[PDB]
């Protein structure tokens, strides 16, 4: 992640020749990045934000189902969902357009 | 032309006894893979895709004898890989690309001839994912692109996966992948999914079937649960399974295989010009011999040497020596066989 | 008390003393005789039985005695599990003590040097009050088990009723030579 | 031609003492694997497997002596590896088939000879996994590729004969589990037979992955060493310790000779040491020590007369002119 | 290590001419001395040894590296790193 920071944000790099191993600078600027992922443990992070789940008389009670919603929770991603999973904010800035 | 299903497991059942049912899967799955490479590849025609087999049976099953055995009539490459010995890209051990350097070697280094070649993974169950997993959940993190259609920077078996380092591109789209392993906790995985029951006065008990028959009802929900992670098994669409040796599977194959053990001996007893000879109970012996200790087929060979270790020392010397027989007795006693001249 | 805890080589596993000699088959019967100490006794039995229905199963005893009906289901349970159940007196074996060191399979009963064996016929199975006739039925069932005692004493040391019946009238202790000539133990463990 | 399981025996006695057993069973093995490798390996004929042989026995036992014997009289190249030598982590892969880079650099890197060799592997009980797979794997028939003898060189080890080998310290503890009584009892059972009887079972519960057992059919044992055994080492072997220290002597005008009291205290230190006759060595160098120094010195000496006040003392041998 | 145990053992080295046709050097007898400070073999030797004890009639006890290195043994130079072929090559340990 650190790594891609550079990368998808603009920088020059310097990578091989066509041939065997002068290394040539490529300026990544006008590169577009489009990342994916199944984020796994994903829905479970956003439904802990959004549903408290607590416990007693003072707490509103919400597990009457089973099975989380990935499609309706999916939906209401937000960066704090992504750094809690394990992106760091550095690299979700880089990333604005979250489809 | 191609040969057909039949035909690929009739060259299956010379080495395998019985497992007709993973035998079926294997056959069609390779006479899938061969109508795919000859489909045309432009214009109008529909773009095909691979269909993979993840084969579960237990330990000493005929999992990795099922393709070595279909290696032999393949026509085209093909390898077996241990998933034990991957590890994530970043941590000492072999990468997955070491699968494609493997499969590559097989073909003198043609390229064309790898990305259409077959691919078998054995221990496949121990990469299971139950921090940083670098020998389970990362491996087959690693595997999921690789299964699917990508194009691998392999190394020229040589060396390491290092980022100084030459490379050579190889499509893995058309490349089939045949997964296998012994997953021995999955049977209770399947009882505690279709025996749930429960608990109380209120509650209803449902009825409480071994690992062979649990096998054939396994499902993607018991292999999740057991460590599989869902983005592999949606790569591995096929899943055919192995029934557990009895003792009849064990006498079947100790006499009716092209190279079964008794006619390993028997041709090396032909060398020395002796006829050996295997009582129906001296078989049978040694199949309740290998399943009681459980082994398995494992112990088969074992079980034939050391009963025939003190006649193999008196062969060459012993002449007019026309016919060994080995009866229940030398096989259930410590006894030796009858020496007929 | 601490009970120590020690290290099987096999990886490493970690037992009280007591578990792992019941790995080796040992069982012990120390102090008095009650419902859960015989049971106790009795699931180790049956345990042992499963893990090895061939092997010996050997029944330390060091007890002055006890309950006779917790007693017993240590007996039936001897009696019953396939295995060989060896008894070694220990210290003493008085009381369902001694009947559960004669109890052990013929040949296989030992006893070490300097312990003492004593034979008598059963006290209070418990109290003797309310009227008459409770007192009647009471005492009616102590006569029972005093005469069972006896007969299953005299099975096990190849004597007549009458010998025992005279022999366990008062408190008889016996050194393990005495017990062996009398038929309780076997054999006297010295090395 | 090829030699018979019983002439095997006989020229291997010469330079291993005792242990007949094994010696037979090695014999046996290794004669059946050198005929099958002359079978018709075409046509419809039957693929005939290898056999291979588990040595268990003491250090010291010889084993590793065994493998090399057969393997001199039988004109095919022998490597000695170490399964201690392999680590967990890493390329189990890469430095597993370097050992057949020393096996092909052992015949001029000639597949021909390598690929019908012997490789005999130390210490298989001291990996108690994936030095285990990797071994299995490679006991099995596999093509392994290593670098040239200066293009890479392709290695088939179908034809290979492995002897594995290693002192299982706990393993007779695991049989007495089973075959004995027990163990801690008054009466029960308080403490090489034991390991004739080994079945499977006990080599997994030692920690063996039992795929490994599935392709290690011969089990052979190895008896330790006697007071009695280790006197024959140094005397009747081909190379015989006082053979060679003898024809040190001899090489010079000075006769070297040891008495039988010598020779029985010499044995008995060695096996005070719990390593056989490996020890024999070091003890009889530094009893020798004493002249092997003082006889370019000495003039006018015929003989030398090492007596057992020498091994057991702080004694000179006695010097006869 | 195993191009030097190549030389220490019976082989022919190849090597470049007497001015600038290489020359068949047959190793055989070249007798090899080889040295160093082994820093970890202290501990190797005393992770062998130094089993101490407890008790009173038991004996309990700067590490004594002069008769820790008088009782090397083979296996122990093979725990530092060596590999075992080289020291069955190297019998004088002094
Ligand atoms: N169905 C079978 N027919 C003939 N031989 C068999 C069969 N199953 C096992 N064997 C024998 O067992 C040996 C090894 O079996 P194999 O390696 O195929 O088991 P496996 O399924 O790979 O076990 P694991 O899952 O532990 O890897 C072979 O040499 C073979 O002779
Ligand atoms: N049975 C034996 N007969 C002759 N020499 C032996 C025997 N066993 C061991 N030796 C001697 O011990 C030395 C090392 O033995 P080694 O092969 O390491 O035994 P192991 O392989 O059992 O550890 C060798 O130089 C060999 O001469
Ligand atoms: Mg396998």
């Amino acid at each position: 992640q650190q790594a891609l920071l550079k990368l998808i944000e603009g920088t020059v790099a310097s990578v091989p020749p066509q041939g065997g191993r002068e290394f040539i600078n490529v300026d990544t600027t006008n590169i577009l990045f489009i990342c994916g992922g199944a984020f796994a443990g994903l829905e479970k992070v956003i439904r802990q934000r959004t549903e408290k789940g607590g416990i007693g008389f003072g707490a509103s009670v919400h597990s009457k189902d089973e099975n989380a919603d990935i499609t309706k929770l999916f939906g209401i991603v937000e960066p704090e969902d992504l750094i809690k999973f394990g992106l760091i904010p550095e690299l979700i800035g880089r990333l604005p357009v979250i489809a | 032309k191609l040969p057909t299903p039949a035909e690929i497991v009739a060259n299956l059942n010379d080495h395998v006894i019985g497992q007709e049912q993973a035998k079926k899967a294997l056959a069609v799955s390779v006479y899938n893979h061969y109508k795919r490479l000859r489909h045309p590849k432009a214009g109008a025609n529909v773009e095909l895709s691979k269909s993979n087999i993840l084969l579960i049976g237990p330990t000493g099953s005929g999992k990795t004898l099922l393709a070595q055995s279909l290696a032999r009539k393949l026509d085209v490459p093909f390898v077996m890989a241990d998933a034990t010995t991957l590890t994530e890209a970043g941590y000492v051990g072999e990468d997955v690309e070491q699968i494609i350097t493997k499969l590559l070697g097989k073909c003198d280094f043609d390229v064309e001839k790898a990305q259409r070649g077959i691919v078998y993974i054995d221990q496949i169950d121990k990469i299971s994912r139950k921090t940083r997993d670098v020998s389970g959940e990362g491996v087959q993190q690693a595997l999921l692109k690789l299964i699917e259609g990508t194009v691998a920077s392999v190394p020229p078996q040589g060396g390491r996966k290092h980022p100084n380092q030459e490379f050579i591109n190889v499509d893995t789209t058309n490349i089939l992948f045949i997964c296998g392993g012994a997953f021995a906790g999955l049977e209770k995985v399947i009882r505690q999914r279709t025996e749930k029951g429960g608990i109380g006065f209120g509650a209803s008990v449902h009825s409480k079937a071994d690992i062979t028959k649990l096998f054939g009802i396994v499902e993607p929900e018991d292999l999740i649960k057991f460590g599989l992670i869902p983005e592999l098994i949606g790569r591995l669409p096929v899943i055919a399974t192995l029934e557990i040796l009895d003792e009849d599977a064990l006498i079947n194959i100790l006499t009716e295989p092209k190279n079964a053990l008794v006619k390993q001996y028997q041709a090396l007893f032909g060398m020395e010009n002796v006829e050996l000879e295997f009582e129906e109970g001296a078989l049978r012996s040694i199949a309740r011999q290998a399943m009681e200790r459980k082994t398995g087929a494992r112990g088969l060979r074992s079980i034939v040497e050391r009963c025939l270790l003190d006649t193999m020392y008196r062969l060459p010397d012993l002449k007019g020596l026309k016919k060994v027989v080995v009866g229940k007795a030398v096989i259930e006693e410590g006894r030796e066989p009858e020496l007929v001249f | 008390y601490l009970v120590p805890t020690v290290i099987e080589q096999s990886g490493e596993r970690a037992f009280d003393i007591y578990s792992r000699l019941l790995k080796e088959r040992i069982v012990f019967l120390v102090g008095p005789v009650t419902d859960e100490s015989a049971n106790l006794v009795v699931a180790q039995l049956l345990f042992l039985e499963s893990e090895n229905p061939d092997k010996d199963i050997f029944f330390y005893i060091n007890s002055p005695g006890g309950s006779v009906t917790a007693g017993m289901s240590i007996y039936d349970t001897m009696n019953f599990i396939k295995p060989d159940v060896s008894t070694l007196c220990l210290g003493q074996a008085a009381s369902m003590g001694a009947f559960l060191l004669s109890a052990g399979e013929k040949g296989k009963r030992f006893a070490l040097p300097n312990s003492r064996i004593m034979i008598h016929q059963p006290l209070i199975s418990g109290g003797l009050g309310g009227q008459a006739s409770d007192i009647e039925i009471h005492a009616r069932e102590l006569l029972k088990i005093k005469e069972k005692l006896n007969r299953l004493m005299a099975k096990h040391c190849d004597r007549d009723l009458a010998d025992l019946e005279r022999d366990t009238d008062r408190d008889n202790f016996m050194s393990a030579e005495e017990a062996k000539e009398y038929g309780l133990i076997d054999q006297i463990l010295e090395n």
